RNA sequence: CCCCACUAUGCUUAGCCCUAAACCUCAACAGUUAAAUCAACAAAACUGCUCGCCAGAACACUACGAGCCACAGCUUAAAACUCAAA
């Protein structure tokens, strides 16, 4: 457990943690807000509000 | 000698066209929203086509275009419904601009 | 009365009914090449009709023919005979991404 | 009726295979069968290893025997094939050409079922 | 046991990429239903319980496929409001 | 030539080689991934045992045997004994959906072995013995 | 309840036993979608005709009698006492 002999391995684990930290910081801005691909439930439910299923007669 | 409704219907272009699938028709752009082109082609409902990537600036209000029809009215009955759901618009593919 | 009134008749524009790829063809338990086109290459499992596109009558004939061919010594059970891996792919399924 | 004998024979030389086919066709005739044709499907590798008569087999000769016979001859022939040491596996099925395939008009579409629930408001 | 080996459920590794080969194998076993089959066989599912599960899974497929068909049918209507202000 | 995920069929003429050996000559690593343990045995193409290791033989006990890190340790132990006998390339045959299914294969790679193919042989009866009754939890 | 082991039992043969939330709790046959559409819920509302069955709750899948290869069984099946509800 002497850090002097494990510098390259400690550094790699540190750099990875920082890169995984920034990526975690961006995953929120992009995937949560942009709604890439399929719509989110909230947006998809607004679309169903406009064309409700009609199981009765009018 | 007043023409009856039955005679008008028999000789109307929409009746003479038969099925609308894969039929080439001429449309007219009457409304534009960003890149959404609203096109009337003589049917009950209009169709909404996206502005093509090539010569996009040539598609303006009043421009006459060529369409390939797919359906005059998009409707469908879904599980449990008593009537069909309709989006109140036709289905067509924008081919290009009509020119003389 | 009036010549322009509609007339009663059958839909002239009606499209012919669609047919499965095996409509009108004999399914034999000895034709292992044909039967192999409807089983999984990796597990030998028989594909359902939503994958094979066959109608109800032919999905049944294919199923019965495979089960017969397997136990009579014509067709393997746990995999698709490798000799038939380059036959026309008629089933709707993809295993590689 | 008309039957079809799917016969898988032990991988042997031509003389012993001819003696086995003759011995098998005569067993059918002795039971009142009218043999119509004999087809050779070729020697191949079995789809799986088959154990028959205290022996393991990986290859076999596939043969078909189309014949007519009384209904009581099938049971007696199945018992005969079980004792022939040169037969790996033999099955008798009703000839597939007797079953006439009915004509098919095509696929009739099935519409979504309607009126499965009353139209009252829920 | 009596079949040939290294044919069924076998995937070749490409360029030493063992992770992608394992994911391909797992995807094959899943699509063919072998994974769910193995799990359901760890304990005996009584016949009446299996019939109830199959009925539940079939009703779920019908509902999910109909909801998906309606979503794809209405997705074109998710465009911008053409009559904003009216 | 395009890559084929299907293995080469014995008897046919294939161009694939691994250290001059054909697919039928590569040793086999049998991995049994149970719910509470993982056992790894490396054998030659002629079925000669070359190395064996399990989570139990590597000092793990009770619930610790049924972990991924225990299976990875067993994979490294089996690869070490197999590499001494001249094994480089192996064909992996894994059976069972235990927690050491994928970890055991990582240990084999960490130990210096190269996996050229993966085969699942998890036993699936086609109708078989009745399994034990369900648990009340 | 969880873990392990093992038996009757699950299988075959020959006889019994005759029960189930044996319920899709929706009797068979014929017909209708119009009128008043309909307590509620459930799986829309009805017509003709026939057989079976039901009449507060509990006592009671009980007692007694009778029948049955059934002997701690099955089928048929009450009453008294009790309550103003169920
Ligand atoms: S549609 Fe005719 S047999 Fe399949
Ligand atoms: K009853
Ligand atoms: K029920
Ligand atoms: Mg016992
Ligand atoms: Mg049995
Ligand atoms: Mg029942
Ligand atoms: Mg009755
Ligand atoms: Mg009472
Ligand atoms: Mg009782
Ligand atoms: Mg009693
Ligand atoms: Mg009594």
């Amino acid at each position: 457990f002497r850090d002097d002999a494990c510098r390259k391995e400690i550094q790699g684990f540190l750099d990875c943690a920082a890169r995984a930290q920034e990526a975690r910081k961006m995953r929120s801005i992009q995937e949560t807000l942009g709604e890439s691909g399929s719509l989110l439930p909230n947006k998809l439910n607004k679309l169903l509000q406009r064309f409700p299923n009609k199981p009765y007669l009018s | 000698n007043v023409e009856s409704f039955a005679s008008m219907l028999r000789h109307s272009p929409l009746t003479q066209m038969g099925p609308a699938k894969d039929k080439l028709v001429i449309g007219r752009i009457f409304h534009i929203v960003e890149n959404d082109l609203y096109i009337d082609f003589g049917g009950k409902f209009h169709c909404v086509c996206r502005r093509p990537e090539v010569d996009g600036e040539k598609y303006q209000k009043g421009t006459r275009v060529r369409l390939r029809l797919l359906d005059l009215e998009l409707t469908s009955r879904f599980l449990g419904a008593t009537t069909d759901t309709t989006v109140l618009e036709a289905n067509a593919v924008l081919l290009g601009i009509q020119e003389s | 009365s009036n010549e322009d009134l509609p007339i009663s008749m059958e839909n002239p524009y009606k499209e012919p009914l669609k047919k499965c790829i095996l409509c009108g063809k004999h399914v034999d338990y000895k034709n292992v090449q044909l039967l192999s086109q409807f089983v999984s290459p990796f597990t030998g499992c028989i594909y359902g009709r939503h994958i094979t596109g066959l109608c109800g009558k032919k999905q049944k004939e294919i199923t019965k023919a495979i089960k017969r061919a397997q136990i009579m010594g014509f067709m393997p059970v746990t995999y698709k005979d490798p000799a038939y891996l380059k036959d026309p792919k008629v089933c709707n399924i993809r295993y590689r991404e | 009726p008309r039957y079809e004998l799917a016969l898988i024979l032990k991988a042997m030389q031509r003389p012993e295979t001819a003696a086995t086919l003759k011995r098998t066709i005569e067993a059918l005739m002795d039971r009142g069968a009218i043999v119509r044709d004999l087809e050779n499907l070729g020697e191949r590798a079995l789809p799986y290893r088959i154990s028959a008569h205290s022996q393991q087999h990986n290859r076999g000769g596939y043969f078909l025997v189309d014949f007519y016979a009384p209904t009581a001859a099938v049971e007696s022939m199945v018992e005969h094939l079980s004792r022939d040491i040169d037969v790996i596996r033999g099955n008798i099925v009703k000839h597939p050409l007797t079953q006439e395939l009915k004509e098919c008009e095509g696929i009739v579409p099935v519409p979504l079922a309607e009126k499965l629930y009353s139209t009252k408001k829920r | 046991a009596k079949h040939l080996k290294f044919i069924a459920r076998t995937v070749m590794v490409q360029e030493g990429n063992v992770e992608s080969a394992y994911r391909t194998l797992n995807r094959i076993l899943t699509m063919d239903g072998l994974i769910e089959d193995i799990k359901h066989r760890r304990y005996y599912e009584k016949p009446c319980r299996r019939r109830q599960r199959e009925s539940y899974e079939r009703c779920r497929r019908i509902y999910n496929m109909e909801m998906a068909r309606k979503i794809n049918f209405l997705m074109r209507k998710n465009r911008a409001d053409p009559w904003q202000g009216c | 030539t395009k890559f084929s995920i299907y293995p080469p069929i014995p008897g046919e003429e294939s161009s694939l080689r691994w250290a001059g050996k054909k697919f039928e000559e590569i040793p086999i690593a049998h991995i049994k991934a149970s719910h509470n343990n993982t056992q790894i045995q490396v054998v030659s193409a002629s079925n000669e045992p070359l190395a064996f290791a399990s989570c139990g033989t590597e000092g793990f006990r009770n619930a610790k045997k049924g972990t991924g890190i225990a299976a990875q340790t067993a994979g490294i132990a089996a690869a070490a004994r197999a590499k001494q006998k001249g094994v480089i390339h192996i064909r992996v045959v894994v059976k069972g959906l235990g927690p050491g299914r994928l970890s055991a294969m990582h240990g084999l790679i960490m130990g210096g072995l190269e996996v050229i193919s993966i085969t699942d042989n998890t036993p699936i009866p086609h109708x078989g013995c009745r399994p034990r009754k369900a648990r009340k939890l």
